[PDB]
RNA sequence: AAGCGGAGAGGUA
């Protein structure tokens, strides 16, 4: 006996980030391999955007301090490394951040050009007092994966530029769970539930499409053997 | 290295010195624990090399008599009720009375619960006596251990060897960039940081007026104002970084003795030498075979284990006889592409990224103008970083420099350093290893909700080494991380009868304390494991036995049996593979003998001792040994010929006679002995060199100098 | 043939090479003396020919002369006289 | 002096093998006879 | 006297050799290692060090 | 194979890289090539990979206690700054991975390369040249994996059932591939007894005699076997013409298999088989469910009762002393003898309580690591401890490391835990001095000729009889008579000759001699060799490292000294 | 305790210490 | 985006029914997303036909022996389970096997009905040397994967039916490995090796091609959500 | 085209 139904994909939305996708019916033994292939694709190769280097006014290198600011520069870098940004152009883009006087500088003071948006407008960056002022220039690009700091001398940049590390992946957490029907009379099938949660930069529906595109294009080189 | 090693370098008792013992001719009875050390010298902390037993650490409660003997406090018990008078005793008095045990069951009124008690007699012998003739008691447990040892949770479950190893390894951890506090620890962390002296402590009460990243200005209650300056990115004695960060706001009120700023390895006043990591205990594809460790790739992306290392370089401006050496930017006939950073004085500028071979300060020497040669300080091989600051001392500004020199330049270079293969990690219970592999996040075993683990430990080393404090620390760490709440609807459960209040409920990321010799019994741990708060969903990942169901990152199928999961405290030791790799093909040679130099600072060869020669002779390899001992080491005419043969692609020639043999013959002749080398028929061989081809072929330095163009 | 194809250094196997000699100390000198003849044939090919011949088997793209000598020994193409 | 050299080599081989054999290490006896062979190579002269 | 001098008690053996006027024949492992020639063991004995290798006549003629 | 970092390999092979760079028109002179190499220009990595092919390097680690401390490997480039070492060569080097370091040397000439390739290659040296045991064997994780794989458990999934009355046997398979397909679905377990039809695996000796008789041309002859799937998977790793084993793989069984393969098969198939055994062991170690937790450390059901019972005898002895009946030493010896029995009682009660599938029991039952004293300390009671002068303390340690020792118990426990550490550091100097003297006394013993044609010999007992009438093998016969050459013909009852003169004494000759009622043998030993300088090949015997006769010119006086002086750091007083 | 701003860290200890370090 | 190094597929032909395929060079980590999914799809997705039930006359109460033949029931069943059959009719089909007299009865005389073909006629089934008669009836269906025995789906009709396990998949064994290689400076790329042995009904190239057609339309369901999604493009061939 | 030897202390396997 051979089953005639074909598997279908269905979506259930829990929040703006978490979603569940149900795939059924599957063969008795599918469900873990398919889910794990989707999970390996999602967590590794999805394009995104990130900052690559910064420049501050009166700072030459990373291991120094700025007057009036409660944190040194390396702590500023460690705070900025959690910024959520989304670019569209195929070229590096430059954003500016200026603040004067007492208060607290957060991500809401960054003015992005046309085509760049900041999705995390309330993250703490630094805190300033009556005689502190902050001027920062940021550069954003697009890519995939993880790229460590590109050394300054390898691009001919000035002496005030601070290269920084960048993480491009917008997917935060992925899991799966299989439900198996093992009734008698040899009518068995599996159903897969795949749960995805992104980083507010991309919709959980638009990551699975990229994963499917990559996987089908990669698996298509076996089919051409005919 | 860190505050703990500084606090432990003092409070140290040494048996060696002028008027003492000898390191080699010490013996085997002076390296033994005497029954009179209870409370005066720690039996755990000691070196494990050839100094074992000849160095020790003073205990916590001990103090020194005016005459020079060590005293300890004992609490006096009269007529069977333990009083509260404390008297300090020396070994002479201590070996006369009867002293009870530290943890006896006092019944909240001074009378012992059980008539039989363990005591120590005059000769140091322990015995079980009725509770009628005792006349002293220990003030507290942990009074027999040092300050480094009193920071190990669950010490009584570890054997002496692994406890010694952990106590010695706690002093090699490097200061990281974040330094978060341990989840489960002892109560000795707070006092080990204030007393070491790495933190800023307010001297008088007041209201803080101004806060910045450099200074803190405090306004006292009587109008006096005091400003504290702070040290930022300062080099230690061992190359690490010393930093201080404020932890107070602009309107808070402080008190005399409160900690105001943190330090190198300090978090909010407590010692913090490592990180909390998610651990699973299982074999995995053989990558953790024989004490190797498997790490995740999240610890590299997010700078969990990263440290800043600073180094220092220096030069001298001497007054040579034929002139006077000076610092300038006119290096003889060098392309201006290399003089791009040196501004005008010949000294590199702040912020430049240097590499191996670059120029730090430009200097010239008089040959005896047309005599200026180039002798400038350059970055040695294997270094890089960004110049942090230049300090210049001059003779024309009253600065007191030694006669002969007139200008000193000191250049500091700093670099960040990530974790990699070969770097050494360790825990507090004696576990230690190197990193065998760093796996991507997408192929590590993960829990039911999709959280990958961070480090995998093997299971074949835990039982046969007798250190099971790590699994208990794992269980208690998971319980402290996820929180707990005992259901006390119908009274209080039997197993939690002794637990105090405020310890029946805990929010996530709580911090608990387990003293060294009286802490969480195993029944309490077993009870706590059964009542743990769920995650954001209505799920419990870890069941009542401390095990979880893990999936596989590569195949996707779940593992057939549950695995032990928890949170463990891991610290990064100061044995980095970046400072241990060396290679050499041709370099500087010595002077008396023409053998290659030794060491890593200068290009040095590897010694080929007696035992390696014995192995080669056992293998029967006669040509390899001869080639190792003649042309690769000493034969002065053979080296250049071999290099030419290798470059041109021809065959390797025959060896000659090593120069060390001729040196030996010269010494024997100089000792008034008539040594001769004969032939098959007399006619002693002259052995006095000959006319060779002096033409330097290949027009290349052999390698003593790297390459000058 | 109770084995699969060897890789790299382990080809040809010494279990078959040691049937052509009396001990493992003669194979070393055998192959080492053949390798030097091959090399000094190669280096002096530009000028007038010498009294040295070789290789006697099809050389590969980039093979060290020692491997050529071993392959020649295994194929039964050289004869040696023991001192 | 009493039992000739054969008994001394038997004695030495057995007595040195026992110490190793107690703790469970395997060394063939051909490795110990090569050393005891070197302890009996010279003779003393009574009269010349 | 070379090996006995390089094992132990150098001064005594050197004075005894000087007085007796001994001679060293250089046929041991240690002496040959010291002076720098082939040790008389393994691939260094006369049997294995004097092998003559020539291609067989059949292969020489065929190629 | 070994793994070398790129930077070290580029610094070691500088002249070869320079010559290849100049050869391929990438540089004008050698100075230009020298600058390109010393500045790490991005054109040297392509030629660096093809210049290290088939060029061995020597790896060494100090101390070099014996001959196998220096070994030759084929290098390959890796990314990082650490040398990668094969798991199986860690026994010879005696190196774990908790911080060790190694040194690398490079051969240059043709003779040096030939010697590093033929004499010192790592896969040509497996047997230890002191006793003949193999050293490249599975250990630690691999023995656990192989022990889990080939274990049979009753009442498991998909077990063979002799069902009758309404249905067939339900559990016989027609091939290993079908069994694998069934196990992949969950119907069958890998450790359940089944009956399977095998075609490509040789049957045991008894089955071959019963079914085929003359010879079983196993490439195509099918038979039926009752076994598990794990045993078929394990037997697929051994060579083709090797009989089915069908046994549980303890450490001893694997050692026997390895030495048999080394005795009957060439030297390349063994080095090929050990690698597959390593792969299977590593793969099946991770899914064997060996993990440690506090709930897996069981405790004896009744330890309080036993301790209370044995306390009464100590109380009686102490009171009898206090009445003046005994002196000090009699009291102490009585107490120590009393307390030496409670330890054994607790040990037995603990042993008869653990189920056989515990993680802590299967680690020591498979021969991987540990003894039972360690687990009795971990789960039962520590026992008696020693005074610093060396005598027992009459007061025992009644608590284990699972319940936690008290203060002065932990204090008096450390009395004997530091003396061992302080004696370990003092034993090494004496061992080294002894080894140096042994090497420097025996250095003129070299095998020089093939036969001195003498007739003197030594006498070997070769097992002893019993009054009942049965020959009993001598307890220590492997290292007394194996690997030796017979000196006189071995006759029996004044009859024929069983083993003739000049024949090696392996296992078959020894057992054929023993099954004839003859004990004494006369052998040829190095003590009675008549050659002038050195010894001869026949008198010495068989080399323990290659399994054949010793070759002419081998330095046999140094290997003996090294083998005698190497196990000297484990000889406690 | 006895430190004006020490972080709160609850302890499992059952005994009482009469003397401070 | 692009990879700048297109993976390629090559083939080794060890035997007419056994091959080895290589994929190289893949990005670091892509050797495990391909291998296990490909192995499982090859094992349990290819349609095929197999024997599902047999019935032997004279065997009603006990299954221990059959009069006339030299074997027992287990040997007959094992020899029947190793039959390759190709079917086209979807519904179950019935076949007969009748042999009389001394001699060996093989798969040549199963006399297949139109629509069912036997691919190994010369396969030993039984041997009669006791002047007996053999009449065995078989039922053949079609499906996919490996299906264990079905326990008396129709109890009230058949008493002598002996259910057998069915091996529908034309592929017998598949194994895979992944090694490391070197593209430019990095020495951490992947190389996938797949060793496949199949039955006589199909060719390994055909199985590998039919496992690459049921996976494109398996991952097309996820691509159908958003037509343009900025994936990874290989490019032309 | 130009140097690099002793003494002490601490550590790693
Ligand atoms: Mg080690
Ligand atoms: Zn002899």
């Amino acid at each position: 006996m051979l089953i005639s139904q074909r598997p279908t994909l269905s979506e259930d939305v829990l929040t703006d980030n978490r979603s569940q996708f149900v795939i059924e019916p599957l063969e008795p033994g599918f469900g873990y391999t398919l889910g794990n292939s989707l999970r390996r694709t999602l967590l590794s190769s999805i394009p995104g955007a990130a900052v690559t280097s910064i420049r501050i006014d009166g700072v030459l290198h990373e291991f120094t301090t700025v007057p009036g600011v409660k944190e040194d520069v390396t702590e500023i870098i460690l705070n900025l490394k959690s910024l959520v940004v989304s670019s569209e152009e195929d070229e590096p883009v430059t954003m500016y951040l200026r603040k004067q006087g007492p208060g607290e500088v957060t991500a809401g003071d960054i003015v992005p050009p046309a085509g760049v948006t900041v999705h995390n407008p309330g993250m703490h960056i630094a805190t300033l007092n009556d005689k502190g002022k902050l001027e920062v220039e940021l550069v954003v690009e697009r890519g995939r994966g993880y790229v460590p700091a590109v050394q300054n001398r390898a691009s001919g940049a000035e002496i005030g530029r601070i290269p920084v590390d960048s993480i491009y992946s917008p997917v935060l957490k992925v899991t799966y769970k299989v439900d198996a029907t093992r009734v008698e009379q040899r009518t068995d099938f599996d159903k897969l539930i795949l749960d995805v949660e992104t980083k507010n930069s991309i919709s959980p529906r638009d990551a699975l499409a990229s994963a499917g595109k990559t996987l089908v294009e990669l698996f298509g080189l076996a089919r051409e053997l005919n | 290295n860190n505050p703990l090693s500084g606090l432990t370098h003092k409070r140290r008792l040494s048996a060696l010195g002028p008027g003492g013992l000898s390191r080699e001719r010490a013996g085997l009875e002076v390296r033994d624990v005497h029954p009179s050390h209870y409370g005066r010298m720690c039996p755990i902390e000691t070196p494990e090399g050839p100094n074992i037993g000849l160095i020790g650490s003073l205990s916590v409660y001990a103090r020194v008599n005016p005459f020079g003997f060590i005293e300890t406090p004992y609490r006096k018990v009269v007529d069977g009720v333990v009083s509260d008078e404390i008297v300090y005793l020396t070994a002479d008095e201590e070996d006369r009375h009867v002293v009870a045990q530290a943890n006896s069951p006092i019944d909240a009124d001074g009378r012992f619960v059980e008539p039989r008690v363990l005591v120590r007699r005059k000769a140091g012998e322990v015995e079980y006596v009725p509770s009628s003739e005792v006349d002293y008691m220990d003030v507290s447990p942990r009074q027999m251990v040092s300050v480094a040892t009193a920071m190990i949770p669950f010490l009584e479950h570890d054997d002496a060897n692994r406890a010694l190893m952990g106590a010695n390894m706690q002093r090699q951890a490097v200061p990281l960039v974040r330094s978060e506090a341990p989840l489960v620890g002892t109560g000795m962390e707070l006092r080990a940081a204030i007393d070491a002296g790495d933190v800023v402590v307010a001297e008088e009460s007041g209201v803080i007026e101004e806060v910045s990243a450099d200074y803190i200005t405090v306004m006292h209650d009587n109008g006096t104002r005091r400003t504290y300056r702070m040290r930022k990115f300062a080099r230690s004695n061992h190359g690490t970084c010393a930093n201080q960060c404020p932890i107070v706001d602009a309107g808070d009120r402080v008190e005399a003795g409160q900690v105001i700023a943190d330090g190198p390895c300090t978090d909010d006043g407590e010692m913090a030498l490592g990180k909390n990591l998610l651990v699973a205990i299982m074999p995995w594809e053989g990558h953790n075979y024989e004490d190797a460790i498997i790490l995740s790739n999240r610890l590299v992306e997010e700078d969990v284990l990263t440290s800043i290392h600073i180094e220092e370089h220096e030069i001298d401006a001497r007054d040579t006889k034929l002139g006077a050496e000076e610092i300038t930017r006119d290096i003889p006939n060098i392309s201006d592409e290399v003089l791009a950073d040196l501004d005008e004085r010949g000294i590199v500028r702040i912020g430049a990224e240097v590499r191996d071979g670059d120029i730090l300060v430009g200097k010239v020497t008089p040959k005896g103008a047309r005599e200026v040669r180039d002798t400038s300080l350059k970055v040695p091989h294997g270094e890089s970083g960004k110049v942090i600051g230049i300090r210049v001392f001059s003779r024309e500004d009253e600065d007191e420099l030694p006669a002969g020199v007139n200008e000193l330049v000191r250049v500091y270079v700093a670099q960040k350093r990530k974790i990699s293969d070969g770097d050494k990690l360790a825990g507090r219970h004696g576990n230690k290893g190197v990193i065998g592999k760093i796996l991507p996040v997408e192929d590590m075993p993960f829990l039911a909700d999709g959280t990958p683990v961070d480090i995998i430990l093997n299971t074949h080393g835990v039982p046969r080494r007798m250190n099971i404090g790590q699994i208990l620390e794992t269980h208690l760490g998971w319980c402290a991380h996820s929180g707990w709440k005992v259901d006390a609807a119908k009274g209080v459960p039997d197993w939690a009868a002794r637990l105090p209040d405020e310890l029946l409920e805990a929010q996530p990321n709580a911090i608990v304390s387990t003293p060294v010799f009286d802490g969480a019994q195993e029944a309490e741990l077993q009870g706590l494991l059964s009542c743990t708060l769920p995650n954001r969903d209505g799920d419990v990942l870890v069941d009542a036995d401390g095990k979880a169901m893990l999936f596989d990152g590569r195949s996707g199928e779940p593992f057939p049996y549950p695995v032990t999961v928890g949170y463990m405290y891991i610290m990064k030791l100061h044995h980095l593979v970046d400072d241990k790799i060396h290679a050499r093909s041709t370099g500087p040679y010595s002077m008396i003998t023409q053998q290659p130099l030794g060491g890593k600072a200068q290009f040095g060869g590897q010694r080929f001792g007696e035992m390696e020669c014995w192995a080669m002779q056992a293998y029967g390899a006669a040509y390899t040994l001869q080639e190792l001992l003649t042309i690769k080491s000493d034969d002065t005419v053979g080296r250049v010929k071999v290099y030419e043969a290798i470059v041109k692609g021809e065959n390797i020639p025959e060896p000659g006679i090593p120069e060390s043999f001729k040196v030996l013959l010269k010494e024997l002749q100089s000792l008034c002995l008539n040594v001769e080398v004969l032939s098959s028929d007399g006619a002693a061989i002259e052995l006095r060199e000959g006319e060779d081809e002096d033409l330097e072929r290949a027009a290349a330095n052999l390698g003593i100098n790297l390459s000058r163009n | 043939g109770g084995y699969d194809t060897p890789l790299g250094i382990t080809n040809p196997p010494i279990d078959e090479l040691l049937d052509r000699v009396s001990s493992k100390y003669a194979l070393v000198i055998y192959a080492a003396k053949r390798a030097r003849q091959i090399n000094d044939y190669y280096n002096q090919l530009g000028e007038g020919i010498l009294e040295y011949v070789g290789p006697l088997v099809e050389p590969g793209l980039q093979e060290k002369p020692l491997s050529i000598a071993l392959r020649e020994i295994h194929a039964d193409l050289l004869e040696h006289t023991e001192g | 002096r009493v039992q000739g050299p054969r008994e001394v080599q038997i004695h030495l081989v057995r007595e040195v093998q026992e110490v190793y054999r107690a703790q469970g290490v395997s060394i063939h006896d051909k490795h110990i006879e090569v050393i005891v062979r070197q302890m009996l190579r010279r003779v003393t002269i009574i009269d010349s | 006297w070379l090996s006995a001098a390089s094992f132990q008690e150098t001064t005594r053996v050197l004075t005894d050799a000087a007085i007796n006027c001994r001679s060293d024949k250089l046929n041991g492992l240690k002496e040959n290692v010291i002076i720098g020639k082939l040790i008389p063991a393994g691939t260094g004995i006369n049997r294995y060090r004097n092998i003559a290798v020539q291609p067989t006549e059949e292969a020489r003629a065929a190629a | 194979q070994c793994g070398l970092p790129k930077l070290m390999a580029l610094e070691l092979f500088k002249p070869f890289v320079m010559k290849r760079l100049v050869d391929l028109n990438h540089a004008q002179n050698i100075k230009s090539a020298k600058r390109m190499v010393e500045r790490q220009r991005p054109q040297v990595w392509d030629v660096l990979e093809e210049v290290i092919a088939e060029h061995p390097v020597l790896l060494n680690r100090a101390p070099t206690l014996h001959r196998l401390g220096i070994q030759a490997f084929e290098p390959m480039l890796v990314e990082g700054k650490a040398i990668q070492l094969h798991p199986l060569v860690c026994e010879a080097f005696n190196a774990d991975f908790d911080g060790d370091q190694m040194a690398v040397h490079l051969p240059l000439s043709a003779e040096a390369q030939a010697e590093a390739r033929i004499l010192m290659l790592s896969s040509n040296n497996i047997l230890s040249p002191a006793s003949g045991r193999p050293l490249a064997m599975p250990r630690l994780d691999m023995v656990t994996g192989l022990y889990y794989l080939t274990t049979e458990v009753p009442g498991d999934t998909g077990e063979y059932q002799p069902a009758s009355g309404d249905h067939p046997e339900t559990g016989v398979y027609s091939s290993p591939a079908e069994a694998i397909m069934a196990a992949d679905r969950g119907v069958l377990s890998v450790r359940a007894k089944i009956k399977v039809r095998l075609t490509q695996l040789r049957p045991p000796v008894e089955i071959e005699a019963e079914l085929f008789g003359h010879s079983g041309w196993q490439p195509g002859d099918a038979w039926m076997a009752e076994t598990t799937l794990g045993r078929v998977m394990f037997n697929e790793l051994l060579p083709l013409g090797y009989p089915f084993v069908n046994k549980q793989m303890h450490k001893k069984v694997q050692a026997a298999i390895i030495n048999d393969l080394a005795e009957r098969y060439p030297m390349i198939v063994v080095a090929q088989t050990v690698d597959k055994l390593k792969d299977a062991g590593f793969y099946w170690a991770t899914r064997s469910g060996v993990t440690v937790s506090m709930a897996d450390v069981l405790v004896p059901p009744r330890k309080k009762e036993i301790l209370d019972h044995y306390e009464e005898r100590a109380d009686k002895v102490e009171k009898q002393f206090q009445r003046g009946a005994l002196n000090h030493d009699e009291r102490n010896e009585a107490l120590v003898e009393i307390w030496k029995e409670a330890t054994d009682e607790v040990g037995q009660a603990l042993r008869e309580h653990y189920p056989d599938d515990n993680p802590i029991i299967t680690i020591v039952d498979s021969g991987a690591t540990g003894n039972f004293t360690q687990t009795r300390t971990l789960a039962g009671m520590k026992g008696l401890v020693t005074n610093p002068k060396g005598e027992f303390i009459p007061r025992p340690v009644k608590s284990s490391f699972r319940e936690g020792l008290t203060v002065l118990e932990y204090f008096i426990n450390t009395h004997g835990a530091r003396k061992g550490l302080a004696d370990t550091a003092l034993r090494t100097a004496d061992s080294g001095y002894l080894t140096r003297r042994l090497v420097d006394v025996s250095q003129d013993v070299i095998v020089r000729e093939h036969d001195c044609q003498t007739e003197r010999g030594i006498v070997v007992e070769l097992a002893e009889r019993a009054p009942d009438g049965t020959l009993i093998r001598d307890p220590y016969i492997e290292t007394s008579a194996y690997a030796r050459t017979l000196g006189t013909d071995a006759v029996d009852e004044a009859g024929n000759v069983i083993v003739e003169r000049g024949q090696d004494l392996g296992d078959p000759e020894i057992d054929a001699l023993l099954a004839a009622g003859i004990t004494q043998v006369k052998v040829r030993s190095v003590l009675t060799c008549a050659t002038s300088t050195g010894v001869c090949a026949t008198c010495y015997g068989r080399s323990m490292a290659t399994g054949k006769l010793v070759d002419i010119g081998e330095a046999v006086g140094i290997v003996a000294a090294q083998s005698i002086g190497e196990p000297g750091t484990q000889l406690t007083m | 305790n006895s430190v004006p701003g020490a972080p709160n860290r609850v302890s499992f200890a059952k005994l009482r210490e009469p003397l401070e370090v």
